[PDB]
C-alpha cells in the first residue's frame, strides 16, 4: 500500500475532509495506519476516487496516538445522503485491525456538498419568526417522571409547565407509544394542553411531541397528526431512528412547516470514549446537514475549560455560519456552510435557576434551556418552578440587555429578582 | 409404483381410449335430456385456450337419434390431426353439459 | 438511590432483560451503579407508580480476572416500550444511559426480548428456510464475490464485473457500502445494467442467481423508490446498511420486503463504532437481535479465520442468536440470557473476511449451511479474471459441502479436499497458490 | 302484547320472511311467544307508524312429534332492513332475539328473502355457469384434496403437496382453515410457492388448475392485499371462511372478486356453533341463503355418506337452495319457504366429509354434475403418495361420470363401476382396498 | 486461459459427475441426521421452474439403510431422458437438507 499517504496533497476546496484520531496498534507505525485510515474507507481508477492521507499531527502530550487527516474526494458521496457519509467514512474503517482505537473527530463537508442538503427546516432565525420569540434563550421542562403518566394526565403536567412562563416542553426519549400512553392520545391531550397555555399566557406554546416511530410510515403519520394538531414543532431521536429517518423527516418538516428537535438519543454509544468512535461535533455537523432546528448540546455547567471549549465547539458548528479551524476549541477544519441554516443549542443538563446567568452569557440568544435534568424539581410544583426559571431567565437578560456583566454580576440579578417575584424566590435555595 | 408424467386432456381423459359404442352410449345421455350436442375441433389443448372450433352445427334432427355419431367419423376423416370433441349445450341452464375428447392426433 | 437494585428480583418471562458491561468511575460502589443504569434508562432520577415501570438490576456477577467491572442485568419491564419497534428499545435502553457521568464505559452485552415482545416485530421477511425456498438452493452455504474496484466503475462496467462473477457458480453478488448513487454511478442505471447482467447469468446457469442492490438512500421516500425499482427489475435481493440508516429505516424496509417478495441482505455498516471495543459501547450481539426483530435475512458476522478461541466462541455465540430458535445462556460463548426467539425466521449469518479457497473446509465447518461466504474483500481476486475466479470459489465451495457430507472431518481433513478438487477445476489450480 | 300476531296476514311478495324454531319456556303461551319473536326483532316492546315496519307473526305450525316447540313463521317487511346488507338480515333478524328470556331456545330455520331484496345484493361473483366457463370443466362435479398435514409445512413444502395432488387429475386444491399465516408459513409465501405449482401443473396437464388460496385475514384491508396478490399471480380462485371473518368481510370479498374476475370458495368454518344443536341456533340454509346473496362461488355443504335418509334430504334441501333457481316449499326436504332467486346465480355445493374412492359412485348420484369433491379430510390418504393418491380420486369421478351417463344406476351399479375402473388404472387398484 | 461456457445445475454441479458409490455415501449423510431422503426428477433444470416431480414417495431406510440409490437405479432404467434428483427432508427445520441432480440427460 502507502500510496493512500499523500502527504504533499493541498486538499482541494471540493473535498470532504475528515479527521481521525488514529490510536494504532503497538508496532503499527503512524504513516502505515494513516494510510490504512483512508485505505479500508475507500478503495479497499485509483487516483480520482481514493481517500487519501494528506497530514499526520501526533496528538500533543501523548504517544502511540495521532490525527489522521482524510482528504475523500466529493464525487465518491451521494448528493443530499448523509447515511452515505458515515456509510463511506466510518463504514468499514473502525474494525479495522491494526487499530487499537480510531476516533472520527472532525469532519468539513464543503461548500460544494453542503449546497446539495437541505440544512435545517428552519434555522435560528426562521424558528424565531415563527415564534415570535426574540432576544432570549427559549426555555424547556422535561416531564417528570417519565413513565407511567397516562396521556392526560401527562398533558396536565405540560399544561402546568408551558403556563408559568416555559416557552417549550419535551417529550421523552422513550415516550414514542407505550401501552400506558399511545402516541395519538399524547399528542391529543398535549395539543389541548397548548391552546389553553397559549391563550392564558399569549405566547407561542409549543411541545417537542416525539414522532420517533419503528417505521418510516408511521413516523409521517405521526407527524402529520402533530401537523393536523396546528402543532409548532416535533422532535425525533435522530440516532437510534437513523440519518435515513431524519432526512425523510427533515424534508417533511421543511414542506410542512414544522420545526424539528433533534434528540441526540443514543449518542454516547459513539462519542463517549475519548478514544474510540464518533465525536459528536461530527454527528452535529451531520444532523446540521439532515435537519433540525434544534439540538441537544448537553450542558456546559458541569464541565471544565477544555470540556466546555469542546461543548462550545460543535455549538459554533451548528449555529455558526463560518467557523474557523481552532485545534483547541476541539474544531480541526474550517467549516464554511454556505449560508445554510443554523441549529439551536439545546442545554439541558442538571442545569437550574443559579446557571441562567452563565448559560445566557455562555449560550447566547440562539439557545433553548431544559429543566428537570437532574435537578430534585422545584417546591411548589411546575407552574411556579417553570416561573422561577423564566423570571430567572428574564432577569438575566434583562441585565445582559443593560450591560451588567453577568460572571460577576449575574448572582446578584437573581438575589434581586428573587424579592419581585416570589416563585423564584423559593427556588433561590432549593 | 408411482405416476407418470402423463398430459390429459377433459373430462374424460382419465379412462381409457373411448370406443365408439361408448361414445353412441354418450351422447344418447346429451340428446335424451332435450340437449342439443355438437362437435369441436382444435389444433392443442391448452389451458390458455378456452374455445374449440365447431364442426358445422350443434346438429340435431329428432328427439332421439344417431346425429353427432356418423358426423365424428366424417371428421375423423376430414381431420385426422385434430382434437375432436362432443360437446352438449343446454339452453336453459346455458352451459355445456359434456365436453369430452372423442379423437387426439 | 438503591431503590432500582432489586437483587431478589426473580424477573419475570415479559421482562425485556439487558446485560449491561458497567465500568464505574472509581468511588461508585457496583450496586449504585448498577441502580443507576437502570434509572435513566427509565424512571429518571407519586404522580404514578414507579415501581410498574422501572427498570430494576437484579443480578451483578463481577466480570472474571478484571476488576472495576461487572454484568449489571436490568430487568425493563415489558409495557414500557413498543410494539413493533426496535428504535424504541435502544431509544430506552441505550438513550440516555452510556453518557452517565459516574461510569467511565458501560457496554450494552446482550438483551432479551421475550416471546411477548418478539411477536410484535416481524422477523426477517424471509427466513433461512424461505429464503433458501425462494432461491432454490439447499444444503450448502450460498455465495458471494464484491465488486472490486469499489469506486470508479461505471454501472455497465459494473454490471459487467456482476455478469461475470454469476457465471461461475456464484450464488450472490455484493454492491457495496460507499456505493448507493454517486456521479459516475447512479442507483437507477447501476440497477439497471445488474438486473441485465441476472437474468444474463441466471438464464445461461439455471440457478436463481441474484445481487444485494444497494437501496440504501439519503431519505425512506427515495429508499423505497429504490427498492420499488428492484422489485419491478424482478430482483431476488436487495441490501441496506442498517446502522448508518438506522432502525427506522430498516424496520420500514423490513416490512416492505416481507409485502413485496424481495429478500433483504443487511449490512453492518458503521457497525464497528459501537461494537469494537471491548469496554464500551454495543455489543453485536444486541445488534444481532436487533436486525433479527426488524428486517434481514443475512447478516454480515464477520468472519472467524483470523481470531482465537474466544474470539470465535463470541462470535459464534451471536450467529446462534440470529439464526436458530432458542439459545442456551452460555456466558463463554458470549450469551448472557437464553433467548427464545418464538418462532421467529432466522437470518442468514454472512461470512465476509479476508478470505479465500482455502478457507473453504473452515467457513463450512465453522458456519454451517444456513450462511452466505463472500469474498473477494481482502484477498487479491484470481489471476484468470472473475469467472476462473468465481468457480474456484464454487467447486472449492462444493468439495467442502461434499466432504462435509461424508464423514470427513473438515478441521483435519480440509486441506486434502481443496487438494484433490484442484486436480478436476483447471480453475480452482491455478487459485490454489495464492 | 299480540299486536305482532296476526294470523290472517298473507305475507306480501315483497316481505322478509322467516322461520324460526322456538322453544318456549313453560307457561308462556305459542302464540305470544311467536309475537315476541317478531316483536324484539323489531319495532321492540305513537311516534311512527306500527302497523308498517313492525314484524309479523302469521302462521304458528306446531312441529309434529315433539311438544314446547313450534315454527314462528314471521314476516319482516322489505323497507325495515338495508339494500345489499346480509349483515343487517342478521342483525335485525337473530340479533336480539335468541337471547330473549321467555324461550329456552329458538332456532332460525329457513328465511326467504324475496325477489325484490335478492336484487340488491351481488349474489355470487360467478356462478354454477360462469365458474364452469372460466375453468372450461364441463358435466362433471370438480375435485379437490386437502393438503395434510395442515400444520408445518414450509410453503414450498407445501406447494410440492399442492403439485403433487394437481397433477393427477384433481382440479383444485384446499388450503385448510387454520392456514391463513403463521410464523412456519406466511401467506405471501404460501401464496407464491402455491402459484408457482399451479403452473406448473396447469402447464404439464393442460386443465385449468387451481387451488383455494386462503385469504382469510385479521382486517379487511390485509385481506384485499391478499386477494389482489391472488389476483395478480393470476389465480383463478381465492377463499374465505365467512363466518368467522363475517359477512362484511365476506361482502367486501364478493364485490372484490366479481369486480376481479377471481372465483370465491366460501368456506363455513365455525358453522358448527349455530347450525349443529336441532333446537337452537341459526340452521344452515340460512347461512347458505346468506352466503349465496354475497359472495361464494363454492360452499361447503359438509357430506352425506355419513347421514340418514331425513338428514341427508334436509342437507340435499339446501344444496338447493344455494344451487337452483326456484325451490320449493317441501319441509320434509328441509325448506320452510319457496324460493325464488331472481334469476342470481348459483354456489357449488362442496363434498367435503370423510370420502374416498368408494364414494364416487354416492357423491356424483346425490351431488350432481354441480359440485366440487373435497377429498383427504378423514380418510387416510393413499400408500403410493398423492399423485396416484388423486388419478384414484379422479379416473373414479370419471367412472362415476360415464356411468351415470349411460344409463347405469349408481345407487345399484356404483360399486361395478369402481371395481371395472380399477382394473384400467393402477392407481385406483391399490387404492380399492383402503 | 478461460471459463467456458457451461450450463451448470444444482448445489453439487460443480464437481466431477457424481459416481454410485459417492452418492450411497452422500446419502447415508442424509438418514444419518435422522432425515429424510427423496427422489425428483424433471424435464428440464429451469431458474423459473422451481419444483420437481416427486419420484414415488419420500423414502426411509430403518434408521439407516440403502433405498435411494437402488431405487434411482429403477429411475435410471424408468427415465433415461429427466434431470434426476436425490433430495433431503427435515422436519423439524422443515426445508430440504439437500438437493442435487445424480442423472441428467
Amino acid at each position: 500500500r502507502l500510496t493512500y499517504y499523500t502527504p504533499d496533497y493541498t486538499p482541494k476546496d471540493t473535498d470532504i475532509l475528515a479527521a481521525f484520531r488514529v490510536t494504532p496498534q503497538p508496532g503499527v507505525p503512524f504513516e502505515e495506519a494513516a494510510a490504512a485510515v483512508a485505505a479500508e474507507s475507500s478503495t479497499g481508477d485509483l487516483d480520482r476516487y481514493k481517500g487519501r492521507c494528506y497530514d499526520i499531527e501526533p496528538v500533543p502530550g501523548e504517544d502511540n496516538q495521532f490525527i489522521a487527516y482524510i482528504a475523500y474526494p466529493l464525487d465518491l458521496f451521494e448528493e443530499g445522503s448523509i447515511t452515505n457519509v458515515l456509510t463511506s467514512i466510518v463504514g468499514n474503517v473502525f474494525g479495522f485491525k491494526a487499530l487499537r482505537a480510531l476516533r472520527l473527530e472532525d469532519i468539513r463537508f464543503p461548500v460544494a456538498y453542503i449546497k446539495t442538503f437541505q440544512g435545517p427546516p428552519h434555522g435560528i432565525q426562521v424558528e424565531r419568526d415563527k415564534l415570535n420569540k426574540y432576544g432570549r434563550p427559549l426555555l424547556g421542562c422535561t416531564i417528570k417522571p417519565k413513565l407511567g403518566l397516562s396521556a392526560k394526565n401527562y398533558g396536565r403536567a405540560v399544561y402546568e409547565c408551558l403556563r408559568g412562563g416555559l416557552d417549550f416542553t419535551k417529550d421523552d426519549e422513550n415516550i414514542n407509544s407505550a401501552p400506558f400512553q399511545r402516541w395519538r392520545d399524547r399528542f391529543l391531550f398535549v395539543a389541548d394542553a397548548i391552546t389553553k397555555a397559549q391563550a392564558e399566557t399569549g405566547e407561542i406554546k409549543g411541545h417537542y411531541l416525539n414522532v420517533t416511530a419503528p417505521t418510516c410510515e408511521e413516523m409521517l403519520k405521526r407527524a402529520e397528526y402533530a401537523k393536523e394538531l396546528k402543532q409548532p414543532i416535533i422532535m425525533h431521536d435522530y440516532l437510534t431512528a437513523g440519518f435515513t429517518a431524519n432526512t425523510t423527516l427533515a424534508r417533511w418538516c421543511r414542506d410542512n412547516g414544522v420545526l424539528l428537535h433533534i434528540h441526540r438519543a443514543m449518542h454516547a454509544v459513539i462519542d463517549r470514549q475519548k478514544n474510540h468512535g464518533i465525536h459528536f461535533r461530527v454527528l452535529a455537523k451531520a444532523l446540521r446537514l439532515s435537519g433540525g432546528d434544534h439540538i441537544h448540546t448537553g450542558t456546559v455547567v458541569g464541565k471544565l475549560e477544555g470540556e466546555r471549549g469542546i461543548t462550545m465547539g460543535f455549538v459554533d458548528l451548528l449555529r455558526e455560519n463560518y467557523v474557523e479551524q481552532d485545534k483547541s476549541r476541539g474544531i480541526y477544519f474550517t467549516q464554511d456552510w454556505a449560508s445554510l441554516p443554523g441549529v439551536m443549542a439545546v442545554a439541558s443538563g442538571g442545569i437550574h435557576v443559579w446557571h441562567m446567568p452563565a448559560l445566557v452569557e455562555i449560550f447566547g440568544d440562539d439557545s433553548v434551556l431544559q429543566f428537570g435534568g437532574g435537578t430534585l424539581g422545584h417546591p411548589w410544583g411546575n407552574a411556579p418552578g417553570a416561573t422561577a426559571n423564566r423570571v430567572a431567565l428574564e432577569a438575566c437578560v434583562q441585565a445582559r440587555n443593560e450591560g451588567r456583566n453577568l460572571a460577576r454580576e449575574g448572582n446578584d440579578v437573581i438575589r434581586e429578582a428573587a424579592k419581585w417575584s416570589p416563585e423564584l424566590a423559593v427556588a433561590c435555595e432549593l | 409404483q408411482t405416476l407418470p408424467k402423463e398430459r390429459r386432456y377433459e373430462t374424460l381423459s382419465y379412462l381409457p381410449p373411448l370406443t365408439d359404442v361408448q361414445i353412441e352410449k354418450q351422447v344418447q345421455y346429451i340428446l335424451s335430456q332435450g340437449y342439443i350436442p355438437a362437435v369441436e375441433f382444435n389444433e392443442v389443448s391448452e389451458p390458455t385456450e378456452l374455445y374449440w372450433t365447431l364442426w358445422k352445427l350443434p346438429l340435431f334432427g329428432a328427439k332421439t337419434s344417431r346425429e353427432v355419431l356418423a358426423e365424428v367419423q366424417s371428421c375423423r376423416s376430414q381431420y385426422p390431426g385434430h382434437y375432436i370433441r362432443v360437446v352438449g349445450f343446454d339452453n336453459i341452464k346455458q352451459c355445456q353439459i359434456l365436453s369430452f375428447i372423442v379423437h387426439k392426433p
